[PDB]
């Protein structure tokens, strides 16, 4: 799978979690205020971080499961062994 | 709007061009002629950088090993005679810019200031002023009689295998490992404008004699670009060759492209079209990723390719004058259109 | 449908049947491998090459059945056998040789070829793709039929539990050496 | 509208020959 | 153990000191560039986090992932506009990459300035992009309730991927459209385009007979079989090569005679046969079924 996949496909997961639940312009400044809904901003940070903690969390799972010496090594024959 | 496009390409036609042969076979280094470059005021000898570091003049005609010269530590990994004044410039690994002088046969000024391994020379034509580049990521500009450096093109964000150098207002066309290409405002010391239509190294350009152009190689594609405004001109059929390595262009719009797969190709260069795939032989006792062609010039002819292979040969390669539209005609050009840049 | 066919085939009496046959392959609802099936059994006893045709169609189709597959191979095999032979057995190997309905495919490859050079090649095959341990024990046991060949294939069979060292001894059968060679495998096997 | 990402455009990839070849640059 | 504020500024001195130091080094190890900046992140310092991502954009902008982590990050502090002009940026370095103008999707989406991925997606699908972009293009304008300039996009999704696939996509899309002519319609234009660009200039039979196939169906769903008919013999008029062609007309008719159908089809399945080598159950095949000159000296061959 190449990351054009993989990117489509996680695009649309995550448009599955937003299916369970204004433009003004100063053109001599260039300044364009699109003023929004501050509560979805919100909603947008709180799910992010969910998103990235459940992420984080998986890791930490995986990490906890288990011919090496050291931490890297035991790693490193795991790289060897997938093969 | 593809398909108005497609139309257009199918309605035009490549012109024919007489195919290749290998004319002449020369086992002369004991290591990659990874230079070649040859003398365009007389067309008489070309030169040929090695890896022993022993660039190595030849005599067309005959074919015989004109005379050695050894100025070099590492290997010569580019040179460049000015046909403006009789000075072979060369470069090795070294950092050195040694430039030999031929009305003597030794050399005469080195151009300390590189700061690693030096890939490309390139004189301009219209002035006493020399270009360089190298793993230092920076295309310097070498005043000869003064022999200090004048300016430095810093821009590149990573090795500059290639560079040309030209007589408008864009000088420099700067081509890197870091998947551009630059032209350059050479006075202001500033890329002019900056194409980076490739995915890979670009590590194979050539400027065209007569259009006033340039293409570039990839890993697989070979662009050619229109280097007045800083803008493309043709995509090429390139599209399961190797990694290029050498891309000289002849007289007759017959763009070269080596492959490190070892095949020589041939492009027809106002189009794109792919009018001969020629693969190499290797000598006897070679290895079969050996048979690389790292280096290509043509004549002032352009009836006669150079080709420095890491066989340790230098191939040449004619025109059949026995060919026409019937005998060997190309390879029928189809542009493929399967989500393709033609 | 199946109760259009019946009708059809009763009081019109195989036209009705074969349009009801069309009907069984335009409902590509499910239950349809029955039907497809069904409509090729009254075919070949309602009575040609047309039939043959649907059968391929059929086949081809309802390849991601998992469900009678053996049974689809029989009659595409058998269907041929009653047109005319050997290369409609290698057609129902085929179809056979194409994991659990594969098994019984493979059964019923071994049926066909017991009932069969050509023999020894399909044989070869079949044993070749823990059933197929079994295969081995099937083409080995073909062997004994077909003295050298058949001991080399034996022990190839065994080197791929308790079983085989019967075989190897029903072999031995088919030799005093031969014998000793059973003792010494069945020792290494046990090693093992 | 009409300049999210306005430094980027097509007619960059479009090759200038590719349509019309002796463009005699 | 991290008490009083200066202790807390020492601390952060020395972090630095290590991580800049590292950088020094490998000035390309953009998984300790991101670390870094998670660590300004972790301070609440925002200003010295997008510093550092600047840097680390400066080493290395092909590296989609550091992009990415730094558009994340101004998206928790919630300084959304300064994500937006961000991923704006983003965009104009690298287009040619997707998973870019997905997080810009999916932020606008999430922001619900629905206009403007209408807008932005306009953008993308003009710079001929993957199939992809245009799919999901089309899934954000289905979940999009209306179905107007949809239409549009699709005919443009013809127009950067003329590829039957696309002209299928579409007509199943008719399909969940309430109004059928449409549907006849669609056919009705691929079919005249396909007519217009004949000759060697676009995808294989394949895909045509595919198309003709589906067309077939469809009116074969509604009332006007001898269209299908008068298309049918269009098609093996205008289309040579016609294997797979005929071979769906075969099926058409024994879906909607016999004889011919046994016929055509046999006489396909030898020249399969044929591609096999039971040649000489396809001779024999032949021998019955025809004509009988054919027969006979493609029996003597």
């Amino acid at each position: 799978i190449s990351y054009d996949q993989l990117a489509k496909l996680s695009y649309e997961k995550t448009l599955r979690n937003l299916a369970t639940q204004k433009v003004q312009k100063d053109t001599k400044t260039g300044k364009i205020t699109i003023a929004d809904d501050d509560k979805l901003v919100n909603k947008l940070a709180v799910s992010l971080q969910s998103e990235s903690k459940k992420r984080y969390e998986a890791r930490k799972r995986q990490m906890q499961n288990a011919s090496f010496i050291n931490d890297k090594n035991k790693q490193f024959n795991e790289k060897l062994s997938r093969e | 709007l593809i398909v108005n496009r497609y139309e257009k390409l199918l309605s035009q036609r490549p012109e024919w061009h007489a195919p290749w042969k290998l004319s002449r076979v020369i086992n002369g280094h004991l290591g990659w002629v990874r230079c070649v470059a040859i003398d365009p005021v007389d067309n008489e000898w070309f030169i040929t950088g090695s890896n022993d570091t022993t660039m190595k003049v030849w005599d067309l005609a005959t074919g015989k090993l004109k005379t050695t010269l050894a100025g070099h530590v590492m290997t010569v990994r580019d040179v460049a005679v000015s046909d403006r004044h009789p000075y072979l410039f060369s470069v090795s690994e070294d950092k050195t810019v040694k430039c030999w002088d031929l009305e003597k046969n030794q050399i005469i000024r080195d151009y300390y200031g590189h700061l690693s391994g030096v890939r490309t020379v390139s004189i301009h034509p219209t002035l006493d002023l020399i270009a360089t580049a190298g793993r230092d990521s920076v295309i310097k500009l070498w005043d000869m009689r003064t022999r200090i450096p004048v300016i430095t093109l810093v821009g590149h964000k990573g090795p500059i295998n290639q560079v040309q150098c030209t007589p408008v207002d864009p000088q420099v066309v700067s081509s890197s490992t870091d998947a551009t290409v630059r032209l350059w405002d050479v006075v202001a010391g500033k890329t002019m404008k900056v194409l980076t239509h490739h995915k890979r190294s670009v590590r194979a350009t050539a400027l065209h004699p007569k259009e006033f152009s340039v293409a570039s190689a990839c890993t697989d594609d070979i662009r050619s670009w229109g280097l007045a405004e800083g803008s493309l001109l043709t995509n090429f059929e390139s599209e399961k060759t190797g990694i290029i390595n050498t891309l000289s262009i002849n007289q007759d719009d017959v763009l070269f492209a080596g492959g490190d797969n070892g095949v020589l190709s041939f492009y027809d260069y106002k189009s794109g079209h792919k009018y001969q795939s020629l693969a190499t032989r290797e000598m006897v006792g070679s290895l079969e990723g050996e048979r690389s062609v790292l280096c290509s010039t043509f004549d002032k002819t352009g009836l006669r390719l150079i080709t420095g292979e890491a066989d340790k040969s230098i191939k040449i390669w004619k025109q059949d004058e026995t060919a026409t539209k019937e005998s060997e005609p190309g390879l029928a050009w189809n542009p493929n259109l399967s989500a393709k840049r033609f | 449908a199946m109760a259009e066919n019946f009708a059809l085939f009763l009081q019109n009496h195989v036209m009705e049947s074969f349009q009801v046959y069309e009907k069984t392959i335009p409902l590509f609802p499910p239950e349809i491998q029955y039907e497809l099936w069904i409509e090729y059994l009254e075919v070949a006893t309602s009575h040609p090459e047309h039939i043959r045709f649907l059968f391929e169609k059929a086949l081809k189709n309802l390849c991601s059945n998992g469900i009678d597959c053996k049974t689809i191979f029989i009659a595409y095999s058998v269907f041929e056998e009653r047109i005319s032979i050997s290369k409609s057995i290698e057609i129902l190997r085929r179809g056979a040789v194409i994991l659990e309905s594969r098994l019984q495919l493979w059964r019923m490859c071994i049926s066909k070829a017991e009932s069969t050079s050509v023999t020894r090649e399909l044989y070869q095959e079949c044993i070749q793709i823990s059933k197929a341990v079994e295969f081995v024990i099937k083409f080995s046991d073909f062997e004994s039929s077909i003295t050298i060949r058949a001991r080399e294939i034996l022990a190839y069979g065994a080197k791929l539990n308790t079983e085989l060292w019967d075989s190897f001894e029903i072999f031995e059968l088919k030799x005093x050496x031969x014998x000793x060679x059973x003792x010494x495998x069945x020792x290494x096997x046990x090693x093992x | 509208t009409d300049q999210i990402a306005k430094n980027v455009k097509l007619d960059d990839f479009i090759p200038k020959r590719q349509s019309n070849f002796e463009l005699s640059v | 153990d991290i008490l009083d504020l200066e202790e807390l500024r020492e601390y952060q001195r020395r972090k630095r000191t290590e991580y800049e130091g590292y950088l020094k080094r490998n000035r390309l190890d953009m998984g300790q560039w991101i670390r870094y900046a998670q660590f300004e992140i972790e301070q609440h310092d925002m200003r010295r986090a997008r510093s550092i991502f600047e840097r680390a954009l400066l080493v290395d902008s092909s590296f989609i992932p550091l992009w990415i982590r730094y558009i994340d990050a101004e998206l928790k502090v919630k300084c959304i506009n300064h994500a937006r002009n961000l991923m704006n940026r983003a965009i104009s370095t690298l287009p040619r990459v997707d998973k870019l103008w997905y997080k810009y999707l999916i932020v606008e989406e999430s922001l619900n300035n629905v206009e403007i991925v209408r807008s932005l997606y306009t953008k993308w699908c003009s710079l001929e992009p993957g199939v992809n972009a245009w799919n999901s293009f089309v899934d954000f304008e289905i979940r999009q309730k209306n179905w107007n300039g949809v239409r549009e996009i699709y005919s443009k999704y013809v127009m950067a991927h003329p590829q039957m696939q696309t002209w299928l996509k579409w007509v199943r899309f008719e399909n969940r459209h309430g109004n059928t002519e449409f549907t006849r319609s669609v056919y009705s234009l691929a079919i005249d385009t396909v007519a217009n660009l004949q000759n060697l200039q676009i995808w294989s039979d394949m895909e045509v007979a595919k198309l003709v196939n589906s067309f077939a169906h469809w009116e074969a769903a509604q009332q006007e079989y001898e269209r299908s008919s008068a298309l049918y013999q269009i098609a093996i008029e205008k289309w040579p090569s016609n294997q797979l062609l005929k071979a769906g007309l075969l099926d058409f008719e024994k879906q909607f005679n016999s004889i011919e159908e046994t016929i055509s089809y046999k006489r396909k399945m030898e020249y399969e046969t044929i591609l096999s080598n039971y040649d000489t159950w396809w001779l024999y095949l032949d021998l019955i079924s025809e004509f009988p000159k054919q027969i006979m000296q493609t029996f003597e061959k």
